[PDB]
Parts: structure tokens; C-alpha cells; sequence
């Protein structure tokens, strides 16, 4: 199962450029939330 | 990418709730009790089983 | 203030600018000039006592339609400031009554 | 019958206090919640704050906490105090009840509901003018 799991992820997408400094703010909610939803905006390298 | 797309979570449409899992209390009580009756076999004739 | 005009003996729809971000529970208020306002429709489905059946509420279908107050058979006394007291699970506490669509009736004898 | 009658000064100078009462009759005081309503000429009906049976005054944040509201079961009337009053406060002052309905969208055990306040019974309303006039 472990070896069969990796062979299903290798052809998938890699997210190494994903985690940049994320300006995460709490989602549009009221008091008595718990968090658990971070609205993160970040710079991402496009196609070019 | 070129041609590599990070599927991200967009705006959540609708009401904001949290996930849960329901389990019939009538069955779960009865199920655990059936286990204690079997679990009491391996520890004394009668002992207090705590979950 | 949002102006709107309708003819006599016709049916009208009253909407507000706010959108139902999530599950909504709107209250409808009809403020006659000088006279005290009166709640017409609340809970999206219920009409308090002492109110004509000319107004029907907009039920909740988890999405889609906003607070659309359906005025069936508009009368002369319906010329007033209509308020859309909207409440939802996203905006939190609605400490404001929002912009009132002042509906006026034209073509009357 | 629930009769909400308001009485106030009517005229007031700037930087003063507007203390207007609201008498309720034909019913009890501990049945529902109470509030005031204001509306400036040209603006819409704005909410100033509401009080429940536990006397805890909750104010509208759109006025920078420049209002103090309270009620007295002795006179069975609803009081309302405003400090640092601006000339723009010349408006009509309504008085209405508040039926706090509980609208549920998720589960109750996780606190996935919310209380919406509904003004069912209103009052006639009294107008006050604030300016440098005497
Ligand atoms: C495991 O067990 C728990 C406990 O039983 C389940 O919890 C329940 O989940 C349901 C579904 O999420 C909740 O439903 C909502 O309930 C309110 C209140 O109505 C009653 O509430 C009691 C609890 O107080 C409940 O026992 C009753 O069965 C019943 O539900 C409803 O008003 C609400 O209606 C709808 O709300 C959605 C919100 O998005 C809305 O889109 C939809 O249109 C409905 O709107 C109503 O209101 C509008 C006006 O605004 C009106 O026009 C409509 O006609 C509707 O009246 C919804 O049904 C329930 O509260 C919750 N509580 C409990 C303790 O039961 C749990 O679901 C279950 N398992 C899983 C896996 O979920
Ligand atoms: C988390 O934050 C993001 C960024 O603020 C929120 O997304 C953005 O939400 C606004 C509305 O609040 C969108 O603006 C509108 O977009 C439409 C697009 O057609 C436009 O016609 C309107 O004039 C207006 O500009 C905005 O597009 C949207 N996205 C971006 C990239 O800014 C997001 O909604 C927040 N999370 C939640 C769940 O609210
Ligand atoms: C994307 O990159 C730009 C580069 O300028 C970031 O912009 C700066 O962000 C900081 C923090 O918010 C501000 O103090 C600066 O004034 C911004 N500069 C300019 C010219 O706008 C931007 O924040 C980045 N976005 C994210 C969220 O990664
Ligand atoms: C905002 O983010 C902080 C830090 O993650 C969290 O403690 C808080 O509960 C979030 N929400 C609110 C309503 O402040
Ligand atoms: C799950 O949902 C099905 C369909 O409503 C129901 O028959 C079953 O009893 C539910 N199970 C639990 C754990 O509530
Ligand atoms: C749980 O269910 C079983 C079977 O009905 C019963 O024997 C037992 O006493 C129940 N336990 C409790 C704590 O109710």
C-alpha cells in the first residue's frame, strides 16, 4: 500500500513554489468561531 | 506551472459550519456493552471496564 | 433611499441591496411617513398577526433568491419607506437597517 | 394592550444630554426585550441599541459608545441617555419591543445558530431638536 501510494503521487503536481509568506486573515465570521479557516493571500509564480 | 495548477479552496458559498460524524446512541451504547460482556472474560469474573 | 414606482391594482416585488451571504433570516419593516413602522414579514416565511395577505415572504432554499417582498395588489397606503432588516451567518450582527427602498405609487385617482 | 408612549424635552443645546423615556402599558416588563429607534431627516431608520430582561445594555457600535440606555421596573419605563450630542441628532425617536428569535442553520451542540432580533410592537415616537437655539 505504501509503495502503491507513492507511485500515484509521483506523476501528480508538485507544490514546492506554493508556500510563500501567506498573509492569512480570519474568514468573514462573527465571534465564537473555534480559526479553522484561514483566508490566505500570497504571491504566486504564474505561467510566465 | 506552465500547465501545473494548484487547486485551492475558493470562497465557501453558503453557511459556515464544521464537519461532524453522527452515530446512533442506541446502537453505540449497545455495541460497546456487547464488547464489555466479551472483554470481561479476559479480566476477572467481574471488573469495572472504563472507556 | 431607493425610489420605485408601481401602478394601481398591480403586483410589486421589493428587494434590498444586501445579498444573502449564507443562510438568511430577514425582517421586513414598512415605515409610513409620520406613522410608526410595522414589521410585515420575518423569518423569511412568517407574517405577524394583523397584516394583510398582500405581502408574501421569500422562503429559504439554501441559496439563490434574495429577500423579495411580493406585494400582491398594491394599495394607496403602501407609499412608504420599506426596510430590509437582513440577518445572516456571515455578516454577524446586523447593527444597521440598511438602505430603505422608498416605494411610491403613481397613477392614483 | 402594549402601549409604548414616549416623553422627552423636545429642545436641547449642543454638548448636552437627551434623556427620553418610554412608558409601556397593558402588559408586563419581563415579557420581551426593549430598544429605541432613531431616524434623521434625510437618513433612514438607524438602530441605537437594545436591552433585554437582564438589564445589560448593548449599544450600536456605529455611535462610538456615546449612549447610555437603561430601564426602571419601578416606573415601568425605558430610559436613554446620550453624552456628547451633535447637532445631527435632531431626529425622531421611536420605541419598540424586541422578540429575539433563534434561527438555526447548523447543529445546536456546536453553537451553530444565531439570535435575530425582531421589532414586532412599536411606538408612536417623539421628535427632539438639538442646536444652539434656546
Ligand atoms: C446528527 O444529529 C444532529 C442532532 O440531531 C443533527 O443536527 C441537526 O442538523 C440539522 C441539519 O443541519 C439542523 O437543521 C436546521 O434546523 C433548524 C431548526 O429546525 C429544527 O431544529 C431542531 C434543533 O433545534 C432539530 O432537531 C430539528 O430537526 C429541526 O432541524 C432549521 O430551521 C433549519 O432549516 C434550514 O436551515 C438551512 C440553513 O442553511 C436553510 O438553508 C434551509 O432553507 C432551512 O431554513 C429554514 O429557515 C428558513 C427561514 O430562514 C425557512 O424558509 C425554511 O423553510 C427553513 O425553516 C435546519 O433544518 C438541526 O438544527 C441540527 N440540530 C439538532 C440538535 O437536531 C445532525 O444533522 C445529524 N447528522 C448529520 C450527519 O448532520
Ligand atoms: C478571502 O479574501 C478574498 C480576497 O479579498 C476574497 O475574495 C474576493 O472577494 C471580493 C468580494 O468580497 C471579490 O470582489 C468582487 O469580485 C467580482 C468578480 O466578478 C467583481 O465583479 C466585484 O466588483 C468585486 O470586485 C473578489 O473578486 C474576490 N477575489 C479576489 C481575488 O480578490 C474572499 O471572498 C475571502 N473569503 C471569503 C470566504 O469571503
Ligand atoms: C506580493 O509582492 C508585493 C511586492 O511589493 C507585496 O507588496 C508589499 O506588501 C507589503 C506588505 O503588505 C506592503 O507593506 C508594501 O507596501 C507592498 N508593496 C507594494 C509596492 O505594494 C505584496 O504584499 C505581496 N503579496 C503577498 C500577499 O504575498
Ligand atoms: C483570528 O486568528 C487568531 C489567530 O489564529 C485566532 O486566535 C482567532 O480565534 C481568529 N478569529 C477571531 C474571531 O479573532
Ligand atoms: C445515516 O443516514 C441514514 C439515512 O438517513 C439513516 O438511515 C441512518 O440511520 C443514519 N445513521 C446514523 C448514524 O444516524
Ligand atoms: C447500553 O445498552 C445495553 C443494551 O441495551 C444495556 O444493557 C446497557 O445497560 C446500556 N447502558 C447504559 C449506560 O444505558
Amino acid at each position: 500500500i505504501i509503495s502503491l501510494w507513492d507511485q500515484s503521487l509521483k506523476p501528480c503536481v508538485k507544490l514546492t513554489p506554493l508556500c510563500v509568506t501567506l498573509q492569512c486573515t480570519n474568514v468573514t465570521n462573527n465571534i465564537t468561531d473555534d480559526g479553522e479557516l484561514k483566508n490566505c493571500s500570497f504571491n504566486m509564480t504564474t505561467e510566465l | 506551472g506552465p500547465g501545473q495548477a494548484f487547486y485551492a479552496t475558493g470562497d465557501i458559498i453558503g453557511d459556515i459550519r464544521q464537519a461532524h460524524c453522527n452515530v446512533s446512541k442506541a446502537t453505540w451504547n449497545e455495541t460497546l456493552g456487547k464488547v464489555v460482556k466479551q472483554l470481561r472474560k479476559h479480566f476477572g469474573n467481574n471488573t469495572i471496564i472504563r472507556f | 433611499v431607493r425610489p420605485l414606482s408601481v401602478a394601481l391594482g398591480e403586483t410589486a416585488r421589493i428587494s434590498c441591496g444586501r445579498q444573502a451571504l449564507g443562510s438568511r433570516a430577514v425582517q421586513w419593516y414598512q415605515h409610513r411617513p409620520g406613522q410608526a413602522p410595522i414589521l410585515l414579514i420575518y423569518n423569511n416565511q412568517d407574517r405577524p398577526s394583523g397584516i394583510p395577505e398582500r405581502f408574501s415572504g421569500t422562503p429559504d432554499i439554501n441559496f439563490g433568491t434574495r429577500a423579495t417582498l411580493t406585494i400582491s395588489g398594491v394599495e394607496a397606503g403602501d407609499e412608504a419607506d420599506y426596510y430590509c432588516h437582513m440577518w445572516d451567518s456571515r455578516s454577524g450582527f446586523s447593527w444597521s437597517f440598511g438602505g430603505a427602498t422608498r416605494l411610491t405609487v403613481l397613477g392614483q385617482p | 394592550q402594549v402601549q409604548l408612549q414616549e416623553s422627552g424635552p423636545g429642545l436641547v443645546k449642543p454638548s448636552e444630554t437627551l434623556s427620553v423615556t418610554c412608558s409601556v402599558s397593558g402588559d408586563s416588563m419581563n415579557n420581551y426585550y426593549w430598544t429605541w429607534i432613531r431616524q434623521s431627516p434625510g437618513k433612514g431608520l438607524e438602530w441605537i441599541g437594545y436591552i433585554s430582561d437582564r438589564e445589560s445594555a448593548t449599544y450600536n457600535p456605529s455611535l462610538n459608545s456615546r449612549v447610555v440606555i437603561s430601564r426602571d421596573t419601578s416606573k415601568n419605563q425605558l430610559s436613554l441617555k446620550l453624552n456628547s450630542v451633535t447637532p445631527a441628532d435632531t431626529a425622531v425617536y421611536y420605541c419598540a419591543t424586541a422578540r429575539r428569535g433563534q434561527r438555526i442553520y447548523g447543529v445546536v451542540s456546536f453553537g451553530e445558530f444565531f439570535y435575530y432580533y425582531s421589532m414586532d410592537v412599536w411606538g408612536k415616537g417623539t421628535t427632539v431638536t438639538v442646536s444652539s437655539a434656546s
